[PDB]
């Protein structure tokens, strides 16, 4: 089971069947014979192994990192300040692309599930990938192979540059 | 090939996947953007002056 | 939901367990060929129950089941996708394979390796499977290369005849440069979208989409073999019987097509694409057909007539009209693979005999494959409630009431009349008329797999066309309001080709000689295009290769510049130090001169 | 990293107090055992790399290479000893010897944090191939073979040491982990772009550039096959290390610096694969086909995007392999028939048709079928210089063309047709040249199923 | 598929084909009978001859093995040959 | 032109070879077998209409004429035989034509499965290097003072001997194998 | 008349519409004579190498290794550097470098000035 709150999902509407002619539908007898023949001995086998994993239990964690200071507090040319800062960048950085596809495998499903009516019922997903795409962009485009926290840092900088001086000459 | 196929999460792959739906999920409940467009705050930033 | 998507996997699943049971074979197969007809039987049933549950209610999926790579952003899964079209493609080419296999059976009878050559075909059908399922770029490039592979090795099938490697070698040039144009769009999606999979293209809908577009036109060309890389499909006649009537008529060749039917949301907002599409499927059909005309080689009239069909599919394709192009895939199948899987069998009656004007007199002595050509080439010909009706009418009747191209429009009636002529000169010079092959005669066609295979896909040439046509729900608006003139115009065509072929041959039969024209020659040589370019294209490229590359530029000039001229430089001065004659004189003036100079010039005593 | 190296030093005795008969044995079964030890360094870090001692760490991008060594070293071994039958004694265990010395040099230089070890080590590379190619070479111009690689190599690479320590009096340190952090911009002048040349022209000839490549098909021709295998697989990929590593010291400048070599590599592979459509000698065909893949290689790290630089590492992986493969193919043809040329032995598939099996996947494999890794890393680099400029995919897209044309023009020429009458001495394939195809390809197509691992360190 | 051959049976046949050419009486000719000589034939009857016969038996003579062939034993040999009967 | 045995190509030879190509490319032209023959029959009255003439050059620039009457009216594709050169099926069975010395290579398990085959091939190779010394002597002897004029092999003259260089072209694959 | 059959470089002219052909002068006799006597010696040589029973291995061919000598281990020392040749090696080795050269440049330079403008649509391009 996943969490139904960073994957949602709307509630499952599906109609009542109606057979309006007299023939019998071979879907249903196939359904019936994949209850008999199928179902029930693959959940009796998941029963026995589910119960052989009962019988001894042990957990596994999720590993916590505690934030340290970042590159904006290190003096220059300090291995040990930038060391745990760049590394707290990188981890980060892996976090924000996972988040990136999260976001991506969200838009895919709601343009498989809505059907035909895609272009209308999307419009939430399709936003929420715009604006985490732009902030993606933003943070971490056009910084080369050899990209660390100093080079994201000044690309940082020039953008704020840039913006103050764009709302210097609108004043 | 076993050994490669049960390496203990080569590069931090799937911790990265889990980390990034727990960040999700409290950035979503309540109402945070998911993402910013500056890394580090501006506030601890001393732009040049100009 | 729990017995479509187990059925789905299982029956790629099932395909692929004979290649497994194969590789792990150590003593000789009981009977290898049996158990792969078999296999393929089951598999067209395990896939047949997921689409009539597509009829009953019309659920699509999608099953991303194995994660594979994560490159960053971009996320690699093996995604497979039930929709229309793979539910409508996935048993008909199952059903044709499993005719084509047991046709193979009887007629790769005494080949010495027909356990590889299965292996080969079942290969090929698990490619093409992978290929219609596929839900990203990536595994539909797999696809689309596998299927190359495979007809590289399928029509060099006789390894020892130099022909045959030809062929295979210039299939794979021309594939090439159709794999050019899909790197070229998938490089596009990638860098403009930030995707592969299909769902998020569909759902970002880029409106400046011209460039990927005429990528996948260029892939389209490549594979389907349109104007421009068409030869390569009448070439590839040279491999077995069983290759041309599975991959280059029913299966391979429809994969450009099938690839720009899957992107009709991206050419359905581009009159441009649209454009390029029609022109260049009008130009396809009436440039084979006219090409067809005049050939004597039964199997490259059935190739031109392939290709001018798969003409027609791009020509359907430009009036956006792709659900129509689905179904006149699907149709044309059935009747094209069994055409050619008779003019196998009358190929093998006659001694490895191909040619048209050895026949002849076939009426009464093969009336089985008699029977199933006629039917063949009328459902082919467009006959009236045959299964060529209910795809190729609707496909001419959109075409007449568009907004179209006149000129395209105008070629794509006069290569429906030269179907038309084609047809009745394979009937007319193949079965009418008086025997004209060798005296000894070994005719006989009193085989249970020719009978049975040939049997089925009669059935399906006679029923199939309705029965699709009367299941698959409604894509599309179709228009039915038209003036009589248009409404039989398919018709018309049709049996005016009919009559003016009939007085063709009859004017063939008179006592009299006529020297040939350049029409005649400009038909029968193909249109002058393979003997201009397979001698024009290899002779500049290969004269490049050595007269420029390997002699000119490094066995010469990169060698002249840096290791020669330095190697000679420090020679020369090696010679010029070391040739002192050995006289202290000299060597005590030589000691006065440096003294003299470090003291005056230089200034070293300063 | 002295779990790797002490047993590798360790060989050189195994092989010098072995039997007469025993030494391929003793030597072929420690390598292999060794060879599976070497998986222990995956254990990789999504952040940080692998770091041992003060002088050697192995991140993501030295442990595909470091493996591929001590894979490739029993292959050698057991590739080198028919032609070595008749061989005395003693320089049967002097070749053992210098095989063993390549392999320590090599797993010392992918592990070298110092700049200068790291050179150190590379330029040690040099003597004991040159002195395989020049004394078990079969030729006469084996010895101009070794003289053009010895001075192609060592007239680019002083320059590179007057820079290194250039970099050291400058900066303080060589070592990487320390220049990392302490990094700062070249900027625009005549020095720093003599200072990008010469940091740039060894590996730019070691890999090699267009235009710079006239040793190599000289040095995998004239070798014996396992220094053809060591030179094709391994001694390339020395440059696509160095400039991956050294491209962190030569920023911004490398963006107009690498116009020139760009255009050098771009043009460089149609011509090389050109070259190949037009050989008569197969080695020398598998050697241009080497030179346009190291090409690629080359405008991949030269673009430095990290797509490009996931295609190298995955190419370079996947192209050592290959290479390797084929460069044994064509010994087992050579063994057949004592003759390198390509039009002499044909319809060989009538003969040997497992033979013609392998070869047929080697061919596929070379061609970039996917999803082999090959077609991986020319799909990332493809995608890259895309991203760089949209008429790079009217070259790739013509290179491809010509790389099918000639490896298909290579399989249908041996192993198609009618067979050759007057050559009668067509002897059954060993179960030892199947057994090194096998070892060749099993692990190219398992690494398909897990790609991730040859991805570079920035996966 | 493609029945056997043997020596009486091609035999046979070509001594059916030479016998319903017109040019040569029935009752005169023989195995070993030649063609200028014996039967007083052109050389041009002699290359319709060989036409027929590689019509009969669906495979072509060359013209440099087609000149020699002047009695139908030597055609019977050389068909025998190409076709590699009683093996 | 290319002759193993000939130098040079007579002009009986080549109205005789033109003569069967024209009625080759008539027969591609007029595909029913009684036009052929009214047109056949015509080809045949045209060439015994010149039969009877001395004069060299006028015979000459007569093939000469009918030469390029041909090229003017040749089908653009005419009928090939299926296993004549540019055949449908021409050398399509020569990746079956294994050569017998790939025999000698065979393990002796597999060899045990045909015991009077293997034995005939012991006595058929031992014929054949008991014969090869006398053959190559009977051929030294009969090949004149600078080399062989054409290609014709001589036979053996004697009794008891084979006909030099024999074994290649009687152990050749046989069509269908 | 007929039209006259003009040769190419990529279609030679057919053996039977040669005039040197038909040619019967004692000449062209001899020289056939000569050619066939060379080509049967040849021939001799071979089939003598070839069906001797104690031969296992390559009957080697003299013209073969002439010829792959002839491709590879000549060109340099029959190389006379001269205004063709440096010609040659002007237009086809520094060519089309310069040419790919100012097309690339021409192109990155529009991309980079589109790009610093904000005109270039790169909406959702975070893969390079
Ligand atoms: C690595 C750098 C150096 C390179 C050279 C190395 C040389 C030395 C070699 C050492 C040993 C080999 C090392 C690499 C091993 C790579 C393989 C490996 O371990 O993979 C792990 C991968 C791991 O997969 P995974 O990552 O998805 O698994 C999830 C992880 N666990 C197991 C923990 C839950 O293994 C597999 O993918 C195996 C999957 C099951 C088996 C395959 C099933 C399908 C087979 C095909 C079916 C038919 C398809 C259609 C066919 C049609 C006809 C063609
Ligand atoms: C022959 C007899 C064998 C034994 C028979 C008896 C037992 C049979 C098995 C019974 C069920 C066992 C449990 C269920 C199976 C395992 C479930 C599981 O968690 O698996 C782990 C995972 C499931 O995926 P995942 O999402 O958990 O993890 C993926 C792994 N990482 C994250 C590292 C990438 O792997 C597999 O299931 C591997 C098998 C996949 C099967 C198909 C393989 C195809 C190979 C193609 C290669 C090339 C692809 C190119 C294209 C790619 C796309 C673009
Ligand atoms: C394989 C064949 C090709 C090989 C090509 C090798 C590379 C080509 C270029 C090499 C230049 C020489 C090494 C330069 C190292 C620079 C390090 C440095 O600090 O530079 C900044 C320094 C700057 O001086 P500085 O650092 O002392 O001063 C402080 C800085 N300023 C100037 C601001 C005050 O550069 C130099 O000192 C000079 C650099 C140029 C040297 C030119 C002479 C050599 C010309 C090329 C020779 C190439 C090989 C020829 C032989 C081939 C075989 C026969
Ligand atoms: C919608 C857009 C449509 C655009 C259409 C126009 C553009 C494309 C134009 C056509 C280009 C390809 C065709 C020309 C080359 C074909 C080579 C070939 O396969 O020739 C076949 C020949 C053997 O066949 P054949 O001679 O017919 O045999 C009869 C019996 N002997 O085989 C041979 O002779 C073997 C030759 C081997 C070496 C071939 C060397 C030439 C390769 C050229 C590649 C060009 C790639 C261009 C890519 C551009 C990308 C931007
Ligand atoms: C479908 C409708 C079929 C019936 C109406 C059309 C008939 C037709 O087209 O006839 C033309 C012609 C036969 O007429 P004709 O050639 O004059 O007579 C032959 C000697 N009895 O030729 C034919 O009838 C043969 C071609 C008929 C094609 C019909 C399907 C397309
Ligand atoms: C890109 C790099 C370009 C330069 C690479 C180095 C030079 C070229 C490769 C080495 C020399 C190749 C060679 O063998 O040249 C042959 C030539 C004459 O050799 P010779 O002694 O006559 O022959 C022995 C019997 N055959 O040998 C000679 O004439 C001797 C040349 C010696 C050059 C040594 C390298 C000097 C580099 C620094 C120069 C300052
Ligand atoms: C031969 C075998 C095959 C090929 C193998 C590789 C050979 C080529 C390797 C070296 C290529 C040349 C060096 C790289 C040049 C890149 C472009 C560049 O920066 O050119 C320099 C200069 C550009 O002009 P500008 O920008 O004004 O320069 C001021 C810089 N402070 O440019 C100019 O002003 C024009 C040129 C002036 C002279 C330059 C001499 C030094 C560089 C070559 C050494």
């Amino acid at each position: 089971s996943w969490d139904k709150d960073v994957y949602p999902e709307p509630p499952r509407r599906t109609p009542a069947p109606s057979p309006q002619t007299s023939l019998p539908n071979p879907i249903t007898y196939l359904t019936k014979a994949f209850d008999l023949l199928v179902d029930r001995p693959v959940t009796l086998v998941r029963e026995f192994i589910e119960r052989q994993h009962a019988k001894n239990k042990y957990y596994y964690y999720h590993r916590e990192f505690r934030r340290v200071p970042d590159i904006t507090e290190c003096h220059e040319k300090d291995v040990l300040c930038m060391f745990e800062a760049e590394m707290q960048w990188k981890r980060d950085y892996k976090v924000d692309q996972e988040i990136v596809n999260i976001i991506q495998e969200r838009l895919k499903a709601c343009q498989q599930r809505e059907g035909e009516s895609h272009r209308q019922n999307c419009a939430k997903e399709l936003q929420q990938f715009t604006q985490v795409v732009k902030a993606y962009q933003d943070r971490y485009h056009d910084l080369g192979a050899h990209y660390s926290a100093r080079k994201c840092l000044a690309k940082q900088k020039q953008r704020m540059l840039a913006e103050r001086k764009a709302t210097k000459e609108a004043a | 090939s076993t050994f490669v196929a049960y390496l203990p999460d080569y590069r931090m792959q799937e911790w990265a996947r889990r980390e990034a739906e727990r960040l999700v999920k409290y950035r979503e409940a309540h109402g945070l953007p998911l993402m910013e467009s500056n890394c580090f705050d501006p506030s601890k930033i001393q732009l040049p002056e100009d | 939901m729990n017995l479509f998507s187990s059925l789905t996997l299982v029956t790629l699943i099932l395909l692929t367990m004979p290649i497994a049971a194969i590789n792990f074979n150590t003593h000789k197969f009981t009977n290898y060929p049996l158990y792969v007809k078999t296999t393929i039987s089951c598999a067209f049933i395990t896939s047949m129950i997921p689409t009539m549950m597509f009829i009953h209610t019309g659920q699509e999926m999608i099953i991303s089941n194995w994660h594979w790579l994560t490159i960053q952003t971009l996320k690699l899964s093996l995604s497979f996708k039930m929709d229309f079209f793979s539910m409508m493609f996935v048993p008909v080419a199952l059903f044709v394979t499993w005719s084509i296999m047991e046709f193979s059976m009887w007629y790769m009878h005494s080949d010495p390796n027909i356990n590889q050559f299965f292996k080969y075909l079942l290969l090929f059908l698990i490619t093409m499977l992978i290929l219609v399922t596929a839900n990203n770029l990536f595994q539909l490039f797999i696809g689309w290369e596998g299927v190359g592979i495979m007809s590289f090795l399928l029509i060099g099938w006789w390894y020892g005849r130099t022909d045959a490697n030809t062929a295979a070698l210039q299939a794979i040039l021309y594939n090439r440069i159709g794999d050019i144009g899909f790197i070229l769009a998938m490089a596009w999606f990638l860098i403009n979208l930030n995707t592969w999979d299909l769902q998020q293209i569909f759902m970002l809908n880029p409106n400046d989409s011209n460039l990927p577009l005429m990528g996948l036109i260029l892939a389209a060309t490549g594979k389907s073999a349109q104007f421009g890389l068409h030869p390569w499909l009448p070439s590839a006649m040279e491999g077995p019987t069983p290759v041309s009537a599975l991959l280059h008529s029913s299966t391979m060749v429809v994969a450009g097509i099938f690839l720009l039917i899957r992107f009709y949301p991206l050419t359905e907002n581009n009159k441009f694409g649209q454009s390029i599409m029609l022109c260049l499927g009008a130009m396809t059909t009436l440039f084979t057909a006219m090409c067809a005309l005049t050939q004597n080689d039964i199997k490259k009239i059935i190739a031109f007539s392939t290709s001018s069909q798969l003409g027609l599919m791009m020509v359907t394709i430009g009036i956006n009209q792709p659900h129509l192009a689905f179904l006149h895939i699907c149709t044309h199948a059935f009747f094209k693979a069994m055409l050619f899987m008779c003019s196998g069998s009358i190929i093998h009656s006659l001694n490895d005999e191909q040619d048209i004007r050895k026949m002849g007199g076939l009426f009464k002595a093969m009336p089985f494959t008699t029977t199933a050509l006629i039917i063949g080439s009328l459902a082919l010909t467009g006959m009236p409630f045959l299964t060529g009706f209910y795809s190729k009418d609707l496909i001419i009747e959109s075409a007449n009431t568009s907004y179209t191209n006149a000129w395209a429009l105008l070629m794509t009636l006069v290569a429906t009349s030269f179907t038309a002529i084609y047809s009745t000169r394979i009937i007319f010079f193949a079965l009418l008329g008086q025997p004209r092959f060798p005296t000894l005669i070994n005719i006989n066609e009193n085989n249970p797999f020719l009978i049975n295979s040939i049997k089925r896909l009669l059935i399906g040439s006679l029923f199939a066309g309705f029965i699709i046509s009367n299941n698959i729900p409604p894509m599309t608006i179709p228009q039915m309001t038209m003036p009589h003139y248009l409404k039989m115009t398919a018709l018309t065509v049709t049996i005016l080709g009919f009559i003016l072929a009939l007085e063709i041959s009859n004017t063939t039969h008179y006592l009299k000689f006529n020297y040939p024209s350049n029409t005649f020659k400009f038909s029968n040589l193909l249109g002058y295009y393979p003997t201009i370019m397979h001698r024009l294209t290899p002779y500049m490229n290969l004269t490049m290769s050595q007269k420029s590359a390997s002699s000119l530029l490094d066995l010469i000039w990169l060698e002249t510049i840096l290791p020669k001229t330095i190697s000679l430089a420090q020679m020369k001065m090696s010679t010029t130090i070391t040739s002192q004659k050995g006289l202290i004189k000299l060597y005590f003036l030589s000691f006065l001169i440096t003294i003299l100079i470090s003291t005056t010039l230089l200034n070293f005593h300063e | 990293m002295l779990k790797y190296i002490i047993p590798t030093m360790m060989l050189m005795p195994l092989t010098w107090l072995s039997k007469n008969s025993m030494i391929w044995i003793n030597t072929t079964l420690h390598s292999l055992l060794i060879s599976l030890t070497s998986l222990l360094l995956l254990n990789q870090f999504g952040d940080n790399s692998l770091n041992f001692s003060l002088t050697f760490f192995s991140d993501s991008l030295s442990t595909p290479l470091l493996i591929l060594t001590m894979w490739l070293l029993p292959l050698m071994l057991m590739a080198s000893q028919h032609h070595l039958s008749k061989e005395n004694l003693a320089r049967k265990k002097l070749f053992i010897s210098m095989l063993i010395l390549l392999q320590l040099f090599l797993i010392m230089t992918f592990t070298a944090t110092e700049l200068i070890f790291f050179y150190i080590m590379f330029e040690a590379t040099l003597v004991p191939t040159l002195i395989i190619i020049t004394r078990w070479g079969n030729q006469t111009e084996r010895l101009n073979a070794g003289l053009y690689f010895l001075f192609y190599t060592l007239a680019g690479s002083l320059p590179l040491l007057v820079a290194l320590i250039y970099i050291q009096n400058t900066m303080g340190s060589l070592n990487f982990l320390i220049l990392q952090y302490w990094v700062q911009p070249m900027p625009n002048s005549w020095s720093n772009t003599f200072m990008w040349l010469a940091c740039m022209m060894a590996f730019m000839v070691k890999m090699p550039l267009y235009g710079l490549h006239l040793w190599l098909p000289k040095a995998h021709v004239e070798a014996p096959i396992a220094g053809s295998m060591v030179l094709a697989a391994i001694l390339l990929k020395l440059g696509g290390y160095g400039m991956m590593r050294i491209t962190l010291l030569l920023n911004p400048i490398t963006d107009f610096m690498a116009y020139p070599f760009i255009m050098l590599s771009l043009w460089g592979m149609i011509m090389t694969s050109s070259i190949c459509l037009r050989q008569t000698d197969l080695k020398s065909l598998i050697a241009y086909s080497s030179v346009s893949h190291m090409a690629l290689v080359i405008v991949a790290i030269l673009i430095q995007t990290p797509w490009s630089y996931m295609g190298a590492t995955a190419l370079m992986i996947a192209h050592g392999l290959t290479s390797s493969m084929l460069f044994c193919l064509a010994n087992s043809n050579y063994e057949r028939v004592h003759s390198r040329t390509m039009i002499l032995a044909r319809g060989l598939q009538t003969l040997l048709p497992l033979m013609a099996a392998w070869w047929l996947l080697a061919s596929l494999t070379n061609l970039a079928l996917p999803p082999s890794i090959n077609l991986i890393g020319e799909l990332f680099v493809v995608m890259s210089t895309f991203s760089w400029s949209n008429i790079t995919i009217i070259l790739m897209g013509l290179n491809m063309v010509i790389t099918a044309l000639y490896s298909l023009y290579m399989l249908i020429t041996t192993q198609r047709g009618k067979h050759t009458h007057h050559i009668n001495n067509i002897l059954p394939s060993f179960t030892r040249e199947n057994a090194l195809m096998s070892l060749h390809m099993l692990p190219l197509l398992l690494l398909s199923l897990n790609p991730k691992i040859i991805l570079g360190p920035l996966y | 598929d493609a029945p056997p051959l043997t020596l009486e049976g091609i035999k046979d046949r070509v001594l059916y084909v030479l016998k319903l050419y017109d040019k040569i009486d029935p009752e005169k000719l023989s195995v070993n009978s030649h063609f200028m000589k014996d039967l007083g034939l052109d050389s041009l009857d002699q290359v319709e001859i060989i036409m027929a016969m590689e019509d009969e038996f669906g495979f072509e003579i060359p013209d440099i093995d087609a000149e020699k062939l002047m009695c139908p034993q030597e055609i019977v040999d050389y068909i025998a040959d190409k076709k590699d009967v009683y093996e | 032109a290319f002759l193993p045995s000939a130098a040079y190509l007579t002009h009986q030879q080549k109205v005789l070879q033109l003569y069967k190509r024209a009625l080759r490319h008539l027969e591609s032209r007029c595909v029913h077998r009684d036009k052929y023959r009214y047109f056949a029959c015509l080809l045949r009255a045209r060439f015994d209409e010149h039969k009877n003439e001395k004069d060299m050059v006028k015979a000459t620039q007569l093939l000469r004429e009918a030469e390029k009457e041909f090229w003017h009216g040749q089908h653009p594709q005419p009928y090939i035989f299926p296993e004549s050169p540019g055949g449908t099926s021409y050398e399509r069975y020569e990746c079956y034509k294994v050569p017998e010395w790939c025999l000698d290579d065979w393990h002796p398990s597999e060899k045990a499965m045909y015991p009077d085959y293997f034995a005939k091939r012991e006595q058929w190779k031992k014929l054949r290097r008991e014969s090869w010394e006398r053959e190559v002597k009977q051929l030294q002897e009969e090949t004149p003072v600078g080399g062989p004029r054409t290609e014709a092999l001589p036979p053996a003259r004697k009794q008891g001997d084979l006909p030099p260089l024999w074994w290649h072209i009687v152990t050749r694959p046989r069509e269908r194998p | 008349s007929f039209p006259k059959y003009e040769p190419s470089r990529l279609a030679s002219l057919p053996t039977t519409l040669d005039p040197a052909e038909y040619d019967i002068s004692s000449e062209t006799r001899k020289a056939q004579a000569e050619r066939l006597a060379i080509r049967s010696r040849l021939k001799r040589e071979y089939q003598l190498q070839y069906n001797d029973p104690s031969r296992r291995g390559v009957v080697e061919d003299p013209a073969l290794i002439r010829w792959t000598c002839a491709r590879s281990a000549n060109v340099y020392p029959n190389f006379r550097p001269n205004t063709k040749t440096s010609l040659l090696g002007a237009l086809f080795g520094i060519g089309p470098l310069i040419f790919w050269y100012y097309v690339f440049k021409t192109d990155r330079d529009r991309k980079e000035k589109l790009i610093q403008e904000g005109k270039l649509d790169r909406t959702f391009n975070i893969s390079y």
